[PDB]
This record gives structure tokens, C-alpha cells and sequence, in this order.
DNA sequence: TCGACGAAATATAAAAATTTAAAACTAAGAGAAA
């Protein structure tokens, strides 16, 4: 969903490299999709790698995220 | 003795080879070749901690394929679970180990005459068959064949064959023994009814097919203009060192990298803690093996 | 081999017809081919008389030139006239050994050899007869694999074969 | 005749020449993918210039990805002053290139079944595997895949002149393999 | 239900860099049998 995409372009915003962060927040991913999508989103993109890199939100989901379900 | 340690080791080749040749039905003297081939392996000292049934499984295909033959790569790799692109790896390796010359043609027109018999048989087995190569053997003029997985232009010559004959059959039936994919079947069967006229489809094909040029094939109309609308001087060859010189490798050369990646290149400390708060939370048994 | 030995030599032919004895030669038979594959040297006292192995034949120019696969085609090394070219390599059943492709093959192949033609000319590398393989095919060894069999006699004969000819 | 094959993909490697542990490395990274449990080394990625080279933990890491000789040369330059800013000296000196992947296309199409059946002592042409023909040449060492659709990956070679002398010496093997 | 696209899997050529078989190759150990 356009969703999740919403959600990882929050955390790609929040911090640098999470990929066992979020490989462990969602159990149906692997490695290969979280490097999938970072390398289709560092091209078609050229704005938004920019905006995170120049953002860098607090992370303020991951910690309450890594709680919910574990 | 020396030549004591190499019968052992034959014997057991041929217990497998013949294993598999059990189930493959091919005939002694492809065998043969194949034992010869094998011994020329362990002659080139053959490649150690590769699994035993794909050194015998190339050197059975390369056996099979010397000869014009029909055997594909999936009968070598049908037991339930093989990964069969290990094994076509291990044969791509083997074909510069063993250094094959005189290699064989790549025509699919023996590959109709035993698919013939499984799937869209026929009374006579003349007519669907001869027809099926006969459209074969001038689609391959035509320069739109090439390294496109043969056994998938054999089905699809096939299913051509079958759609200007009569034959009422089962379409999805034929990927018990094909194993093509229907995007690729339909894709090939789509561009054989753009490059033809379709002026006899419904009685039988035109006897005179001769496309001299004329036609290109898709991959050339994917990539040829490298983009979408929808014997030179040795002057002109410059050397490279020059541009591994303009970059400065002097130890003084700290500060020519300041682009603001010097307030950047790594995570601050005072987010250290933060970090080590969820990597003890999660990467933490990670690091005890 | 014995046989054919013995037919040849019960030894001869006819005088001036071997210039036209060269005929038309189909596409797909390995073909022999001279010393001058992509170099011509001065070969140590040659008695090789074709000196290297056969190659498949794809395409012809004209009555006197041939195109088959040896090199790169890089400044045309791929066609030779058929003044260099030869026919028959054939009969596996008279001679059983295939053709030793690789180093690591001519490492634990070397202790089977027949003869030692010469040195090559360019740097070091030896030109040998190996066991059970036609007398047309010859294979190359160097220095790097000459250190692991009986090779004293062989370059005694080797030798006592450049004593008998100069 | 007159195209150039275009420098696309440049390999090359350099050593720091100190035994370091890379955790120290990782665990003060703003962007670098690392699993302890796989392997020792890690990958780190930049924006720029666009390269993604490999540490070890002996000292030497392998730049990948650059689209140009000097980009490689600068980013290495970079991660030279990265790693003196972490925990260590780590040298920045003998720099070797060791292979360059270029893609270019020649605008006409090339009969590969011809050219499989003609040019196989130094092709492998396999297409229940792979569709190109992978045209292993010797002299000079520059191995090509040839395809119908004319356009050539051209890797093997370590600089640009080696890389344009294969492009010239193939030129005419693929100039009497046309289609006409 | 035919068309329209996205996308991992391979080759590819290197430099690499820890673990995993793994099958030739020796070498006991029994068992024959004139």
C-alpha cells in the first residue's frame, strides 16, 4: 500500500540505514526488498533523498513501534 | 598404486552416470561420450567440493548435445527439487575448464519431433510436426530467434502449428512439458502474427515465405536508439592515467573533500546513546558468536 | 599405426600432381593449419612439418583463402592461404588420447610422452610428441611443468637429433 | 565506425594498511549496512559522487560504482578522511584499478547464430541460460557480450585505452556480421 | 481475457572477505584362493 511506502519514506527521513530496524518491525520482509527499495528510491527521487537527508526527524515511531507486537 | 586410485573412482562416474541415464533414456554411445568426458574432467583436475550430480549432469548435456538430440536441462534437474540454474551455471563453468571446441549448432527443429508425441499428438505424426518446422525454418531467417530459450520457440512453433491445422487441444496443457512462461508463449505468439500478413491463416500458410530484411527483432527495437520517442585515429583514444593523476594522493591532502562533508561524515555523539539504547534493545545477541 | 607403416612403406606417388592434389575442403572438418599461425619464426631445426593443432573452418574467401578460428581478428588473424592448410586429423580408435588443453592437465599428463621436436624460438617454450595421439598434433609444454618427469632423455635424444641434423 | 563506447562502471581497490576492526567503523557511521554474523565488512553508502566501496578488516577496501576515474579517486580520498576521523590512521596510497565495464551500442544489427557457430573458440553462446553471447577474447584480456540489439557490455579491461583498442578490434567482426 | 508494466534470477570481471562441504586420494582391515 501507498501506506507503507509513506511509512518507510518516514523512517529513510528519521535516521540513516535501519534495514534490521525495520526488517524487524514488519515480519514478512528481508533484506533484498529494504536494498529493493533503497535503490529504486534513490533515483526516481532526486528531491526526497535530498529532504531526508536535510530533515533528519527525530525518532520518535521506531522505539514505540519496536513495542507494539514484540 | 597410482593407477589403483583410478578405477575406484571411475567406477563410481559410471554407477551415477548410468543412474541417471536410467531415467534420462539415452542411448550407450552418448554414455560413452559422456565416461570419455568425465575422464577428461579428472584428467583437468576436476573441480573439487561441486556436487556430484552436476559434474555428471554436464558432462551427460555436453554428451547429449554433441549430437543433435532433444534432451533439456529441467529432465536433467527433475527430481522434486534440483535448482536447475545451478547446474547450467556449473556447465557454463565447465565450458572453459574443459575447453569444448567444435561446438554444436543450436536448432530447434529435432526438438518438435519429440514434443510431437506428448503434447498435440497427431494420427500420422506427418502433419503438425512438418509444419511446425517448416514455419520454424524460415522464422529463424527472419533474425527474430536468437538466445531466446529454445525449448519456448519450440512450444510456440508448436501452438503456431496447431492454430493453422485443426487440433482441438488444450492450451495451458502444454506447460507439463514445455515449461515456458505464458507471458513469453504469448509474446512470441503475438510477434509471429505481427511479422506475418495472416493472408491464409484459416486454410494453411503461404508456400512461398521469403523476408529478405525487412524486419528487426524486439530486443534491436528495445535498444538500438538507447532512448524512447514514443576504424577511428588512435589520437582520438586518450589515456586514462592522467585522470587517476589529477586527483592528488598527497598525505597533506586532508581538506580537498570540504563540501560539507566534513561536519557530515559520521552520526553525532550526542545521539550515541539513543542509538545504543535500541542496538543493545535488538543488535545485541548479534555480536556474542 | 603397424599397418599403415608397413602399406606406406611396401613408398610413393605420382610426380607433379600433389601441387593440384589440394582440393575443395567443406564448411565443418577440422582443419590443420602451418607455423605461421598468427607468427612466422625461425623453429628450431624444424621437423614438425605443421607444427600446431587443428581448428574448425566457417567460412571460405576464394579458392586460396580460408577463414577459420585461431586468434583474434585483430590486424586479420583469421585467414591463411591453403598452401598452409591440411585435411585429415581422424581416427580416435588409433589413437586414444584426447588433446591436453590446460596447465593443471599437462601437470599430471606429463609423465606420457613419445618425442621432443624443439624449442620454440620466441622465448622457452618446448614443442613435444605426446603418447597415444597422432604424430600431426603436437602439444606445448614450458619450464613451468617440465621439472616433473624423466625429461634427461628427452633432451638427449632432443640433443643427438640436432647432432644428426647440423 | 565513428561510436565510442561510453565509461560506464569503474572497479578498483586500495589498501590503508592498518589491521583494524571494522565495529569501531560501524558503530559510528552516519550510512553504512554492516551484519557481524555474515561477515566482517561493511557497506557504506554516499549520495555522492555515487559509490558504494567495500571495507575489511585488513585494511583494504574496494571502490565500486564510480562513474568516473576521478570520482573513484575523490570518494576514496573521502573515506580516507572518514576513517582518519574515526579511530585510526589508515594511509591512503596504492591505488589500483583492477576492472572497467563499459556499454555502447552499434546502431546496426549482428547475426549471433553466425557468430556463435563462427567465432566459438572465444564465444560461449548458451540461450537456455543467458540470451547474449559472451565473447571471451585472450589478447588483449577484455571479455564482451555481444547481442542482436547491438549493445555491448565491455568489461575486463583496467583503463580506457585497453577498453578502446577491444572496441576497434571488434569492430570488424561485428562489420561482417550484419544484417542486411 | 488480451494488453501494459515492475521486478528478482542469471552472465560479467574483477578485486576481495569468513565458513561448507566435498569428492579424489591414502590407508587399514577383512576376505579369496592356488
Amino acid at each position: 500500500t501507498v501506506e507503507e511506502m509513506i511509512k518507510f519514506y518516514k523512517a529513510l527521513s528519521m535516521w540513516g540505514t535501519d534495514f534490521n530496524l525495520i526488517s524487524q518491525l514488519y515480519p514478512y520482509r528481508s533484506r533484498k526488498q529494504v536494498k529493493a527499495k533503497f535503490v529504486n528510491e534513490e533515483k526516481k527521487r532526486p528531491i526526497l533523498i535530498e529532504l531526508a537527508l536535510r530533515s533528519k526527524l527525530p525518532p520518535n515511531f521506531d522505539e514505540y513501534c519496536c513495542e507494539i507486537k514484540k | 598404486s597410482a593407477l589403483e586410485s583410478r578405477e575406484a573412482t571411475l567406477n563410481n562416474a559410471r554407477r551415477k552416470l548410468r543412474a541417471v541415464s536410467y531415467a534420462l533414456h539415452i542411448p550407450e554411445y552418448i554414455t560413452d561420450a559422456a565416461f570419455q568426458w568425465y575422464k577428461l574432467a579428472l584428467a583437468n583436475n576436476f573441480v573439487q567440493g561441486r556436487r556430484s550430480q552436476n559434474v555428471i549432469a554436464s558432462c551427460l548435456y555436453v554428451a547429449c548435445r554433441k549430437e543433435k538430440t532433444h534432451h533439456m536441462l529441467i529432465d536433467f534437474s527433475s527430481r522434486l527439487q534440483v535448482s536447475v540454474y545451478s547446474i547450467g551455471a556449473t556447465f557454463l563453468k565447465m565450458v572453459k575448464k574443459l575447453h569444448i571446441t567444435e561446438l554444436p549448432l543450436a536448432d530447434p527443429s529435432l526438438f518438435i519431433q519429440h514434443f510431437a508425441e506428448k503434447l498435440d499428438l497427431a494420427d500420422k505424426k506427418i502433419k503438425v510436426v512438418k509444419d511446425a518446422v517448416k514455419l520454424a525454418q524460415r522464422m529463424s531467417k527472419d533474425w527474430m530467434f536468437e538466445g531466446r530459450r529454445p525449448a519456448g520457440i519450440a512450444g510456440a512453433c508448436i501452438l503456431l502449428a496447431c492454430r493453422m491445422n485443426n487440433l482441438r487441444r488444450t492450451h495451458t496443457e502444454i506447460v507439463a512439458v514445455s515449461h515456458v512462461a505464458e507471458e513469453t508463449l504469448q509474446q512470441r505468439l503475438n510477434e509471429f502474427k505481427n511479422t506475418k500478413a495472416a493472408k491464409l491463416s484459416v486454410q494453411k500458410f503461404r508456400e512461398n515465405d521469403v523476408e529478405d530484411g525487412e524486419a528487426r527483432p524486439p530486443s534491436f527495437v528495445k535498444n538500438r536508439k538507447k532512448e524512447r520517442k514514443i576504424p577511428r585515429n588512435l589520437h582520438l583514444l586518450p589515456t586514462t592515467d592522467t585522470y587517476l593523476s589529477k586527483v592528488s594522493d598527497d598525505p597533506d591532502n586532508l581538506e580537498d573533500v570540504d563540501d560539507e562533508e566534513l561536519n557530515a561524515h559520521l552520526l553525532n555523539e550526542e545521539a550515541s546513546k539513543l542509538k545504543e539504547r535500541i542496538w543493545i534493545g535488538l543488535n545485541a545477541d548479534f555480536l556474542l558468536e | 599405426i603397424q599397418t599403415k607403416e608397413q602399406l606406406e612403406h611396401a613408398e610413393m606417388e605420382t610426380n607433379n600432381n600433389q601441387r593440384r592434389k589440394p582440393l575443395l575442403l567443406n564448411i565443418g572438418d577440422h582443419v590443420l593449419v602451418h607455423r605461421d599461425a598468427y607468427f612466422k619464426k625461425g623453429a628450431y631445426m624444424k621437423v614438425q612439418q605443421i607444427y600446431v593443432g587443428p581448428f574448425r573452418v566457417v567460412k571460405k574467401i576464394n579458392d586460396n583463402a580460408y577463414e577459420l578460428d585461431l586468434n583474434s581478428h585483430k590486424k586479420k588473424h583469421r585467414v591463411i592461404n591453403v598452401q598452409f592448410l591440411k585435411k585429415f586429423v581422424y581416427r580416435p580408435d588409433a589413437y586414444p588420447k584426447n588433446k591436453p588443453i590446460s596447465s593443471t592437465e599437462r601437470i599430471k599428463r606429463a609423465h606420457e610422452v613419445t618425442a621432443l621436436i624443439g624449442i620454440d624460438t620466441t622465448h622457452k617454450t618446448y614443442l613435444c610428441h605426446m603418447q597415444d595421439v597422432d604424430p600431426t598434433l603436437s602439444v606445448e609444454y614450458s619450464e613451468a611443468e617440465f621439472c616433473q618427469i624423466p625429461e634427461r632423455t628427452r633432451r638427449s635424444i632432443l640433443a643427438n637429433f640436432r647432432q644428426l641434423y647440423e | 565506425s565513428g561510436i565510442v563506447p561510453t565509461l560506464q562502471n569503474i572497479v578498483a581497490t586500495v589498501t590503508l594498511g592498518c589491521r583494524l576492526d571494522l565495529k569501531t567503523v560501524a558503530l559510528h557511521a552516519r550510512n553504512a549496512e554492516y551484519n557481524p554474523k555474515r561477515f566482517a565488512a561493511v557497506i557504506m553508502r554516499i549520495r555522492e559522487p555515487k559509490t558504494t566501496a567495500l571495507i575489511f578488516a585488513s585494511g583494504k577496501m574496494v571502490v565500486t560504482g564510480a562513474k568516473s576515474e576521478d570520482d573513484s579517486k575523490l570518494a576514496s580520498r573521502k573515506y580516507a578522511r572518514i576513517i582518519q576521523k574515526i579511530g585510526f590512521a589508515a594511509k591512503f596510497t596504492d591505488f589500483k584499478i583492477q576492472n572497467i565495464v563499459g556499454s555502447c551500442d552499434v546502431k546496426f544489427p549482428i547475426r549471433l547464430e553466425g557468430l556463435a557457430f563462427s567465432h566459438g573458440t572465444f564465444s560461449s553462446y548458451e540461450p537456455e541460460l543467458f540470451p547474449g553471447l559472451i565473447y571471451r577474447m585472450v589478447k588483449p584480456k577484455i571479455v564482451l557480450l555481444i547481442f542482436v540489439s547491438g549493445k555491448i557490455v565491455l568489461t575486463g579491461a583496467k583503463q580506457r585505452e585497453e577498453i578502446y583498442q577491444a572496441f576497434e578490434a571488434i569492430y570488424p567482426v561485428l562489420s561482417e556480421f550484419r544484417k542486411m
